[PDB]
């Protein structure tokens, strides 16, 4: 079955400068689209999802926003393990985890939920 | 005419082919030349003691016989 | 709609400066810094600014006058703040 | 055919149809003269910068179209930015002077 | 990302290891499917429909 | 204060040679290996053309090895494999380098046609090449021995030469030799020697080359470039993503050709490094060095040596020089020219309902076009939760979105464009009107400016996104704001075919019709009579009308009377605004009069009234034409009753001349010509026969016996009105059609005696075929030929923009009627209209100023000039304008789509060229190439010769092949004597005095002469009168302004005579020159000023010289421009149009003209 794998890497790459069609300056390379870019109709919805979660995060308690912004990487370097957050907040382990639940819970029952649900399609 | 194939082909074509006797002549000259330097190296005191310092390191398990000598005559 | 801007070109001679000035003004309305000087028919900031030129209440001078004024209006607010930056010495 | 924001080419970032939602319309030299004969400079800049060749201005623009602020912060078209590396890849030192 | 990750925690969705490549009808053209053909590599097991 | 160091808004650009240290500055690593990608894990092999270490991470904010994968770690260089984790964009930027084993020649400075290394060293090319290939030794810094510095030796010669002198003599070979030569060269010293040598020997052959070399040298010195740098130590490598390896479907990979090329240069280089440590024989390291030289050449510019072919692929691989280059100049901005977002296109249809300012836009096109606008408005009003949900709403086409779209559309123009954009009217702004259906609807009145049919032409739409673009679209490119062609002030909005057939049928009168003789109170009850069925549309009737004349001072007078008119004209008067007299509608109203109606409406009531009027004319035109039931049947084309008789009578003539040729009474040619003429006479006879019968034949009775009026026959009405068809084309339908012509250009002596109402037989049809077939080709080639002309034209003008306000020169040209041989081939009023007077003009008596000095001449002033008998008016032109680097508006003229004098900053160069180019499709020594010949300055083949200098002349010496002409001036020195070949028949009288510039022979004259001998104003007049002849013979109206602005650019350059600052013979800008000798006349030297002589350059030759090198790199040969600038270290300041577009900024004209101005003064300013 390695014939396929082996046979593939064995092929020589095609000159991207290969003229194709119309005799026009259209060349093979002119048609290879960029897949690593991000379309603007998207990047905009990202800048929007930030404003959304930031809105729904002012709706929580001051400790719930800090603990949730901590538990995820929101507007901070990395993110913090639920124990790590425990050391910064001083009441540790199970205490923090409950707060997390209610936070997700308060954003769960729709008033909060109506704006953020539309991001998942 | 540029086109470097030609200025090469024409550059080597000047060198005359060796006679079958000429081949042995050149090889003999080579032997003398290297052999001059081989004997010339043997006359250096540091060349011996260094060889000594390398084999004393081989027996102490600080090196291997393959990283120092390729073998003697034999 | 605004069918012909001919009336606006009379107030400011250049006809290119009409596009520039009406733009600067049209932004005073679109980014919300200001409000219209004349009844808006639902005409977009593009046309509202041109109607404002037609009526002769907006051109490069007026705008420059208002802005140089707002600098001192804001310079009036911040007075006690920046002077408090006497820690300079 | 009509296109708002489509996919884009890798070699030069320029509108290209990949979904068969066709890449935008080609704006030519003669069409450029037409904008230069009219006094329209900004229509021409936005045509050959933010609407096409500018890998930044397009996104910086798009967020403003929905934001309700019509502006462009054009920057430099990727076409010329490539010409720069290409000349400079030769023995030619090409710099952008002053301020 | 952080805000996408919070989104998944609230709505509890498992984001797949697979991307959607499905062939969908070109925009605006509408018709009736009058046929389907299925070619399969020789050696891969033919699917149900095929 | 501190200026900066980080990013600002850059001005200008510099180009120069690159130092090895300079190339190393750019390099983020040495690419040391030919490896590309790993071959299993497709990851980049490290230290290879693609290297994450050298260039950048394959994926965003992620290390190659994968240790730092977090978006937090950023400036971190991984300790394992160094990759600073950053966006993959940096793989598109970071360059690299390669340190070359042996030195290497740069193909661009070695092989550009004027070999830079060659004339910098004053050394032949073949010698330099013989040194690069190791084919001979060259001396360097020869000392005092036996040998010259640049002298070349052979193996044996060098050896013998070496044995004699061991040192104090030096010789090398190869790249190192050339490099040693260039480094050793003392540039300062060569100039001194070169300056002296210039002075000693006087020969054109000698000092011509001398000045070329000295110019480069002092240029190269002042440049900052070091000659050594033309020989490559370090070779930059282009960033990987600009020659990417990207994969494709089915798993094959595809990559740029540079990779095949770069790899070779790396390999040979690497082997060479190796061959030194192996101490290979001479014959090899030389060969490896030669091989390295070839690869560098193929990488840089391919095709200057062997033309290397890509791996496994026949096609020669495309190189770096070929990436910049192309057909023509640059690929980037050239046609065509970059694709653009927020656009569309489709088939177009009519939409007579549109007001003149709008267009039908398909519903669907508008949804996809305004998509971001719709999204933001949807969540701005809160109909959508978030931008994503907004996407889903419009993606669903929810019913509420259509109303929001009407909002984003309301005031928001769209650009419509057609295919061959010729003049600026090829793009016009409209207000969009939402339309069901997939078709774009286009106002009929505009269909003319675009040259847009309904036979399926397709048009493109563009959305003006930015606010400045919306006000530009609405205030500049808007339909209602350009109603007049810029080529001539006449309206381009003229009613078209159906509409003019309506108004023609409306205002027309037959002899007896319902309501004839009655009288009505006003247009209102005239329409009440017509629509109700009482009165016929055209019947002679008196009706009370109230007309207006504004003859007060800005004030509308009223006057009412009983006008003797028809019913139709009474009804049409309802549309005509205010101050127009009723006289304008009282005529028969053909297409010609109907345009002058609009024209006067514009020149009296202004823009707004003309627009709403123009709309009205269209609506009414279509409507009444529809009631009329005009059609075309087969019995509508009437053949004359006497036709069979004319053909028969003319056919006897042909058999008579035939009897004369058989009897030898007439020669074959004399016969042929005779037969062609009699047949020719017949065509005229039959044609003016069916025309009389067809034209007037409605013969009718009123209360009496008879009367006869202009026929009401359908096909005739079409031709009288101007709607469609013409006496030539009608003649082909009914009377006989023409005498066709065989392909070689002869004309068949047996015309086509039948026409289309009758049948054409096989022969008649087969013969017609050649004319049709040649017809189609000619338009299709002459369409393309015309475009080439406009290209050359906008190139030579372009950067020309109205810059100053009034330059204030009293200078100007004399405007008289064209008055050719008959009476007045064009009046004076058209030539002088809209210009500005050079000096005050007199009545026939004086101390009476009619027009005061420089005053814009509008219609009243021209009528005031026509009231008085004034036959000649001197007028300022852009060709004489004193402003340097532009035209002062006062010298230009008024013309625009608006009647006001041209505004400051409008780009006239483009509009001049475009205006000259657009009509060129319609043209036909003589023809469209004749125009090209004029603008190209081409000297005719057997030109005439003009008296070089005034005074009595005579003939001297004898027949050597030239018989000398000796001129003898009265006061001055005689010495001028020209050698004229005597086998050309002369004119100049041997015993008469000839003024300088007289006709010393006959034949055409070169415009070069006219400028030199007769002067600037004279030659500019020759061009305008000659090119205008071609166009006007075809019916093309182009105001002389445009021809004049192109002309000004033709003479842009001049050649110095005297000295005291710059060089003797240098060709240079009269802008630059005039600024330099005017500055010296005061200040400076008391007066040291140098005299020049103006030159005439063809359009294509003058565009060659452009200060901006980025402008020249567009349309010229890219390779040559870049080298020639990089040697001189030329600094492009932008400042022009072409270049600012390239670099992507505001055009330094129009809306942008304010910007550049505002910055230009900040520059070179504290
Ligand atoms: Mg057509
Ligand atoms: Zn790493
Ligand atoms: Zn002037």
């Amino acid at each position: 079955d390695k014939i396929r794998k082996v046979l593939k890497i064995a092929k020589e790459p095609i000159s991207m400068e290969t003229p194709i069609g119309d005799d026009e300056d259209s060349h093979l390379g002119d048609f290879i689209e960029d897949t690593t870019l991000e379309l603007p109709l998207d990047s905009a919805t990202t800048e929007s999802l930030r404003a959304a979660t930031h809105d729904v995060l002012a709706g929580l308690t001051a400790r719930e926003a800090k603990v949730l912004r901590m538990r995820f990487g929101i507007d901070m370097n990395t993110d913090y393990t639920l124990e790590e957050v425990g050391k910064q907040f001083d009441v540790t382990r199970e205490r923090i985890r409950q707060i997390e639940a209610k936070a997700l819970r308060k954003l769960r029952h729709p008033s909060r939920s109506e704006v953020l649900r539309s991001f998942l399609d | 005419t540029t086109d470097p194939v030609r200025m090469y082909m024409r550059e080597m074509g000047t060198v005359e082919l060796l006679t079958r006797e000429g081949e042995i002549d050149i090889a003999k000259r080579i032997e003398d030349g290297i052999n001059q330097v081989q004997c010339s190296v043997a006359e250096y005191p540091e060349a011996i003691t260094y060889l000594l310092e390398q084999y004393d390191r081989v027996e102490a398990e600080e090196a291997r016989l393959s990283d120092l000598i390729t073998g003697f005559v034999d | 709609a605004r069918v012909t801007v001919q009336d606006a070109v009379e107030k400011i001679g250049n006809r290119f400066d009409l596009v520039l000035v009406a733009a600067r003004r049209a932004r005073q309305m679109q980014v919300g810094g200001k409000d219209p000087l004349v009844p808006e028919e639902n005409d977009k900031t593009t046309v509202i600014a041109l109607r404002e030129i037609e009526e002769g209440l907006i051109n490069n001078q007026i705008l420059d006058v208002r802005e140089r004024q707002e600098q001192q209006e804001q310079e009036a607010a911040e007075l006690q703040a920046v002077t408090a930056i006497a820690e300079g010495r | 055919h009509a296109r708002s924001t489509g996919s884009y080419s890798l070699v030069t970032q320029q509108p290209l149809g990949g979904k068969a939602q066709f890449g935008g319309q080609r704006f030519g030299e003669m069409e450029v003269w037409a904008l230069e004969a009219y006094g329209a400079a900004y229509t021409l800049q936005e045509m050959l910068t933010v609407k096409s060749d500018d890998v930044n201005g397009r996104t910086k623009m798009y967020k403003n179209i929905v934001d309700g602020n019509h502006q462009m912060e054009p920057g430099m078209p990727e076409s010329f930015n490539v010409l720069l590396k290409e000349i400079r890849s030769l023995g030619i030192n090409i710099e952008l002077e002053d301020e | 990302t952080p805000e996408e990750k919070l989104l998944r925690a609230i709505f509890g969705e498992k984001a797949s290891d697979v991307k959607d490549s499905s062939l969908r009808v070109p925009n605006g053209v509408s018709g009736t499917v009058i046929d389907v053909q299925v070619f399969t590599r020789d050696g891969v097991e033919k699917d149900k429909r095929a | 204060l501190k200026a900066q160091t980080k990013t600002e808004e850059f001005d200008a650009i510099k180009i120069a040679l690159a130092s090895p240290d300079m190339i190393r500055s750019w390099s983020f690593g040495e690419v040391k290996k030919p490896e590309t990608i790993n071959y299993r894990t497709f990851k980049p092999e490290r230290d290879g053309l693609f290297c994450a270490r050298i260039f950048g991470p394959v994926k965003d904010y992620e290390c190659l090895c994968g240790k730092y994968k977090r978006l937090k770690h950023r400036g971190v260089i991984c300790e394992k494999c160094g990759v600073e984790v950053t966006q993959t964009k940096v793989r598109r930027e970071r360059m690299g380098h390669i340190e070359l084993a042996s030195p290497t020649a740069h193909i661009w400075f070695l092989k550009s046609l004027p070999s830079r290394i060659g004339l910098l060293l004053d050394m032949p090319l073949r010698d330099i090449e013989r040194v690069l290939y190791f084919e001979s030794y060259v001396v360097i810094e020869g000392g005092m021995t036996n040998l010259e510095r640049q002298q070349i030796l052979t193996e044996e010669q060098y050896l013998d030469a070496l044995e004699e002198f061991g040192d104090e003599f030096d010789a090398k070979m190869g790249a190192e030799a050339i490099q040693a030569l260039l480094k050793s060269m003392d540039l300062e010293q060569e100039c001194e020697q070169l300056r002296e040598e210039l002075n000693e020997t006087n020969s054109e052959t000698k000092r011509k080359k001398l000045t070329k070399r000295i110019k480069l040298l002092e240029a190269f010195v002042q440049s900052g470039n070091k000659p050594e740098w033309m020989i490559l130590t370090v070779l930059p490598v282009l960033p990987p993503d600009l020659r990417p390896l990207v994969p494709l479907d089915g798993g094959r990979f595809a990559t740029s050709d540079l990779n095949d090329l770069y790899r070779r240069v790396i390999n040979r280089n690497n082997r060479l490094k190796r061959l030194l440590d192996l101490a290979a024989p001479d014959i090899i390291v030389r060969n490896e060095k030669r091989m390295l030289q070839e690869a560098v050449d193929a990488l840089l510019d391919n095709g200057r040596r062997g033309r290397a072919i890509t791996g496994s692929n026949k096609r020669p691989l495309k190189s770096l020089a070929d990436m910049i280059k192309g057909k023509q100049g640059r690929f980037r901005q050239n046609l065509l020219g970059k694709r653009v977002d927020y656009s569309g296109r489709s088939v177009i249809t009519v939409g007579p309902y549109l007001r003149l300012h709008q267009c039908g836009l398909p519903k669907k096109m508008a949804l996809e076009l305004f998509k971001p606008f719709i999204y933001g408005k949807l969540e701005l009003r809160g109909l959508a939760t978030t931008i994503k949900a907004a996407k889903k709403m419009v993606e669903r086409e929810e019913a509420v979105v259509w109303d929001i779209l009407d909002e984003v559309i309301r005031e928001h123009p769209v650009l419509l464009n057609r295919a061959p954009t010729l003049h600026r009217l090829g793009i016009q702004a409209f207000e969009p009107v939402l339309i069901e259906g997939k078709a774009i609807q286009l106002h009929p009145l505009v269909c003319a400016a675009y040259n847009a049919d309904f036979d399926g032409d397709q048009m493109a739409v563009h959305v003006p996104l930015t606010l400045e673009a919306q006000l530009e679209a609405r205030a500049l490119m808007m339909s209602t704001n350009n109603i007049l062609s810029p080529a001539n002030g006449e309206p381009i909005i003229v009613p078209s075919q159906d509409v003019v057939l309506g108004l023609y049928y409306m205002t027309r009168d037959c002899v007896n019709a319902k309501g004839e003789g009655m009288v009505l109170t006003g247009p209102k009850e005239a329409e009440r009579l017509y629509r109700s069925g009482l009165a016929s549309l055209h019947a002679r009737v008196k009706v009370r009308i109230t007309e207006y004349e504004k003859d007060a001072n800005g004030e509308l007078v009223a006057k009412t009377s009983l006008k003797d008119t028809t019913v139709g004209r009474a009804i049409l008067w309802m549309i005509v605004p205010k101050g127009l007299p009723y006289s304008i509608v009282n005529q028969a109203l053909g297409k010609k009069a109907i345009s002058k109606m609009l024209n006067t409406c514009y020149r009296i009531l202004g823009l707004k009234p003309t627009v709403i009027f123009a709309d009205q004319i269209m609506y009414t035109g279509f409507a009444y034409a529809a009631r009329s039931g005009a059609s075309v049947g087969i019995d509508d084309m009437v053949i004359p009753e006497k036709k069979h008789e004319i053909i028969s009578e003319a056919e006897a003539e042909v058999a008579e001349i035939q009897e004369q040729f058989q009897s030898g009474l007439v020669t074959a040619g004399e016969r042929y010509n005779k037969v062609i003429d009699i047949w020719a006479a017949a065509n005229d006879r039959v044609s003016k026969a069916m025309m009389d019968n067809l034209q007037t034949e409605t013969v009718i009775n009123r209360d009496g016996q008879e009367e006869k009026q202009v026929s009401f026959n359908s096909i005739y009405m079409m031709a009288d009105s101007g709607a469609r068809g013409s006496a030539a084309q009608i003649r082909q339908l009914a009377g006989m059609r023409g005498l066709m012509a065989k392909p070689d250009g002869s004309i068949i002596e047996t015309p086509i005696t039948a026409n289309f109402r009758e049948g054409l037989n096989v022969l008649q049809y087969f013969i017609s075929t050649h004319g049709a077939r040649k017809g189609l080709a000619d338009t299709a080639l002459k369409t393309a030929n015309s475009g080439y002309l406009t290209r050359r034209l906008v190139d030579v003008a372009q950067d020309l923009v109205v810059t100053e306000d009034d330059c204030g020169t009293h200078e100007g040209i004399m405007m008289t009627p064209v008055i050719e041989g008959g009476d007045v081939k064009e009046p004076l009023r058209d030539r002088v209209l809209g210009r500005v007077t050079a000096e005050d003009v007199l009545k026939p008596g004086t101390a009476d100023i009619l027009v005061p000095r420089n005053t814009l001449l509008h219609e009243q002033w021209c009528d005031l000039l026509e009231e008085n008998s004034v036959d000649a008016v001197k007028v300022r032109s852009v060709v004489s304008c004193d402003t340097d680097f532009g035209v002062c508006a006062h010298c230009y003229g008024r013309d625009l789509a608006r009647g006001h004098i041209i505004n400051k900053g409008e780009a006239i160069g483009v509009i001049a060229a475009q205006s000259i180019g657009e009509p060129g499709t319609q043209l036909t020594t003589g023809g469209l190439p004749r125009v090209a010949d004029l603008f190209e300055a081409r000297r005719p083949k057997e030109p005439a010769i003009l008296a070089e200098i005034s005074g009595i002349v005579s003939f001297g010496k004898e027949t050597k092949g030239k018989r000398r002409l000796v001129i003898t001036p009265v006061d001055g020195s005689d010495p001028y004597e020209e050698m004229i070949p005597k086998w050309r028949q002369l004119n100049v009288f041997e015993g008469e005095r000839v003024e300088r510039g007289d006709v010393i022979s006959d034949g055409p004259e070169a415009p070069h002469d006219i400028l030199r001998l007769r002067g600037v104003h004279a030659v500019t007049r020759y061009i305008v009168n000659e090119v205008q002849d071609v166009y006007r013979l075809q019916g093309v109206k182009i105001n002389d302004k445009h021809i004049e602005v192109i002309v000004r650019q033709m003479l842009r350059k001049a050649t110095i005579v005297n000295a005291g600052s710059s060089d003797f013979l240098e060709g240079e800008q009269v802008e630059y020159s005039r600024v330099k000798i005017a500055n010296r006349e005061l200040e400076a030297n008391g007066k040291v000023g140098a005299t020049y002589s103006r030159d005439l350059l063809g359009i294509t030759k003058a565009s060659l010289a452009t200060e901006s090198f980025i402008s020249a790199a567009s349309f010229q040969e890219t390779t040559r421009v870049l080298t020639e600038a990089a040697v001189a270290g030329k600094r492009d300041e932008l400042r022009g149009l072409k270049e600012n577009v390239i670099v992507g900024r505001l055009i330094p004209a129009g809306t942008g003209y304010a910007y550049h101005q505002d910055r230009m003064r900040r520059r070179a300013a504290g």
